[PDB]
RNA sequence: CCCAUGAACGAGGAAUUCCCAGUAAGUGCGGGUCAUAAGCUUGCGUUGAUUAAGUCCCUGCCCUUUGUACACACCGCCCGU
RNA sequence: CGCAAGACGGACCAGAGCGAAAGCAUUUGCCAAGAAUGUUUUCAUUAAUCAAGAACGAAAGUCGGAGGUUCGAAGACGAUCAGAUACCGUCGUAGUUCCGACCAUAAACGAUGCCGACCGGCGAUGCGGCGGCGUUAUUCCCAUGACCCGCCGGGCAGCUUCCGGGAAACCAAAGUCUUUGGGUUCCGGGGGGAGUAUGGUUGCAAAGCUGAAACUUAAAGGAAUUGACGGAAGGGCACCACC
């Protein structure tokens, strides 16, 4: 319905990137982010696990989280870019920047960027072998 | 042939030798 | 048609008075229908504000979450529930030849308030040292170690949750604990690394709009 | 999506996957204290002018 | 025969260092000898940033970088190209390149 | 050599060959051809063209380093049932 | 936003430290050790290496008990493929964890026994000790910390060298070897058969220790060199390559 007050002054709501190498997530939430605006992903806009995690795919998906979030009256975007983390690769995907870029070219603004992958203080054992993927 | 499995093969001989004497 | 955020309500959320900039942000919540009350859906909830947005000259990478205990009139009360560092921080502080002496501290404030208190320091350089590494002896880091919990345990114990926050702000207990570790080993960067909500006392909202102004 | 003109004043190199790019400095007129670098295609020359279409991307430098 | 005196590895004066697992393929490598990256890269790409930097709601908030450690095994480190085969002479040279 | 019934032919399959300035090409002429003997080749002129002044990708050949249990030299050598 | 469980201690973390080796990394406390340094302390030969014998001994594995998060032999599927009983993927049992009892094996590696002496240089680094300009902290003095410059002693190493050695690779030890003798233990005798058969011994088992012969064979093998090759890397060239 969008809040009381109008878009000339910033409304502030935190759009979690998670992008890992198998699609990318942006999903927006309220400032606490309990509460989610809109969370669409990379495979959602792709016919092909191929490229669910293309950059294509994740700038579509930031496009529409943009204009979902505009039609809300939300102005601002806080971002918390995360990776797949635990055992495994702490670099996010390859659709994090497309995503990012393709928020900020669609009429946001951005506020903070933080990084929130989790990185164990130490993990279980990861999921290869002790010879690891051969492949 | 690796040697290790030419040492598992004289070990499955040997299974094979203490089944055949009891 | 059915649209979820037609039946949502936008509620300010404020910060105690311990901060420059009061108005965090908004959040939205369902209307209440029946029991499902939205203060109820609203309470509890941490916002994780940089303390560059809550006040006017601070570091951004020091982050603080704040609790709604209470809302009224379309506006949601914060308390003070955890103080943080940003990644990016901690992971630039960590270099290859000095040594990361890491302290805790579990202790509670004169009101109940029961903390947890983790502070971080590095072994300095010397500005005229050759030596590539600048590497403290374990007994130098127990000394340092030492050092850290009691000086928390000073500026935390003899206090209130309000001066523990207003004392958060500058990290004056960090600045404090580098001035006396220069006698066993200079520290390079010493911080509260983070600070965890580990015990509330009984919710009184007397305190909490004392905490509003 | 303004156009400008940028004099060039030092042809870098020779670029692209069987090479049809040239990488070269372009300093703009108007400022003079600005300058980018920018692969143009096709057979170009040092000192003449070229028209960019966008003035806020910039090719792989070295 | 013997290729390196160091074995591949920095193991002199112990029997036993912890393995690690190999970011790329999951490998158990020893910390030692796996060959290990720090890459401190901006969390923007140099595309990306002339559009954040215009849409921030600050003015300078730098932007803050990403700080991954890499644990390459020598099968990975080979491929990736992060290390590659020296002469026999040029394989005792200890200085990183200059990059 | 002359007379008429005369057939796909809107850029021609995946995929490819030869090409840098009097050049790709369209055309005639003397030969190996030959008893007049050319759809081939050769040599010759004849009217004659924009992308190209670059690079190491698809293709290869070379060089250096490197590995080798190959030296009949990877169409090598060799293991086991 | 919490809660529970089990596992593990990232970054700091190093050709750094400690341990007989295996091995050892969150804080704090307790417990018993330990090297090195310092010593104008004490004993006074009490020592070195060692058949027999004994302690410890990664991982896996075997018995019971607890637990059981992750990962995961076997296994079930899904792919790829000529075929795949594999590589890749989803699950997943034993196991992985702790306690007690076994097992005593690893490329358990420095592929290099231990003790002692002598033989070049250099810069580092760890611990202890000694000496000294100067800087910094404990508001100011000495002490002591952090640096700086040296020295000494053991230690993990590195570079360099026509020490010398070696088949060389290489090694300040793998040197002080036909100019051959400091002490002592273990152990090898062309390649296979074969660490096999057999006997003995140990183990609940799996297996461990000891361990042949007949027969067969002219070579196996080490280091280095030149080629050729590579589904190795890096460079260079060409319209019989490309753009």
């Amino acid at each position: 319905l969008g809040p009381q007050v109008a878009e000339g002054e910033n409304v502030f709501g935190v759009c979690h990137i998670f992008a890992s190498f198998n699609d990318t997530f942006v999903h927006v939430t309220d400032l606490s982010g309990k509460e989610t605006i809109c969370r669409v992903t990379g495979g959602m806009k792709v016919k092909a696990d191929r490229d669910e995690s293309s950059p294509y795919a994740a700038m579509l998906a930031a496009q529409d989280v943009a204009q979902r979030c505009k039609e809300l009256g939300i102005t601002a975007l806080h971002i918390k870019l995360r990776a797949t983390g635990g055992n495994r690769t702490k670099t996010p995907g390859p659709g994090a920047q497309s995503a990012l870029r393709a928020l900020a070219r669609s009429g946001m603004k951005i506020g903070r960027i933080e990084d929130v992958t989790p990185i164990p203080s130490d993990s279980t054992r990861r999921k290869g072998g002790r010879r690891g993927r051969r492949l | 042939m690796r040697a290790k499995w030419r040492k598992k093969r004289m070990r499955r001989l040997k299974r094979k030798r203490r089944k055949m004497r009891q | 048609v059915v649209d979820p955020f037609s039946k949502k309500d936008w509620y300010d959320v404020k910060a105690p008075a311990m901060f420059n900039i009061r108005n965090i942000g908004k959040t939205l919540v369902t209307r209440t229908q029946g029991t499902k009350i939205a203060s109820d859906g609203l309470k509890g909830r941490v916002f994780e504000v940089s303390l560059a947005d809550l006040q006017n000259d601070e570091v951004a990478f020091r982050k603080f979450k704040l609790i709604t205990e209470d809302v009224q009139g379309k506006n949601c009360l914060t308390n003070f529930h955890g103080m943080d560092l940003t990644r990016d921080k901690m992971c630039s502080m960590v270099k290859k030849w000095q040594t990361m002496i890491e302290a805790h501290v579990d202790v509670k404030t004169t009101d109940g308030y029961l903390l947890r208190l983790f502070c971080v320091g590095f072994t300095k350089k010397r500005n005229n040292q050759i030596r590539k590494t600048s590497y403290a002896q374990h007994q130098q880091v127990r000394q340092i170690r030492k050092k850290m919990m009691e000086i928390m345990t000073r500026e935390v114990q003899t206090n209130d949750l309000k001066e523990v926050v207003n004392k958060l702000i500058p990290d004056s207990i960090g600045k404090d604990i580098e001035k006396a570790c220069q006698s066993i080993y200079p520290l390079h960067d010493v911080f509260v690394r983070k600070v965890k909500m580990l015990k509330k006392p009984k919710f009184e909202l007397g305190k909490l709009m004392e905490l509003h102004g | 999506q303004p156009i400008k003109l940028a004099r060039v004043t030092k042809v870098l190199g020779r670029t692209g996957s069987q090479g049809q790019c040239t990488q070269v400095r372009v300093e703009f007129m108007d400022d003079t204290s600005r300058s980018i670098i920018r692969n143009v295609k096709g057979p170009v020359r040092e000192g003449d002018v070229l028209t960019l279409l966008e003035s806020e991307r910039e090719a792989r430098r070295l | 025969t013997k290729k390196r005196r160091n074995n591949g590895r920095a193991k002199k004066g112990r029997g036993h260092v912890q393995p690690i697992r190999c970011t790329n393929c999951a490998r158990c490598v020893p910390k030692d000898k796996a060959i290990k990256k720090f890459v401190i890269r901006n969390i923007v790409e140099a595309a990306a940033v002339r559009d954040i930097s215009e849409a921030s709601v600050f003015d300078a908030y730098v932007l803050p970088k990403l700080y991954v450690k890499l644990h390459y095994c020598v099968s990975c480190v080979i491929h990736s190209k992060v290390v590659r085969n020296r002469s026999r002479e040029a394989r005792k040279d200890r200085t990183p390149p200059p990059r």
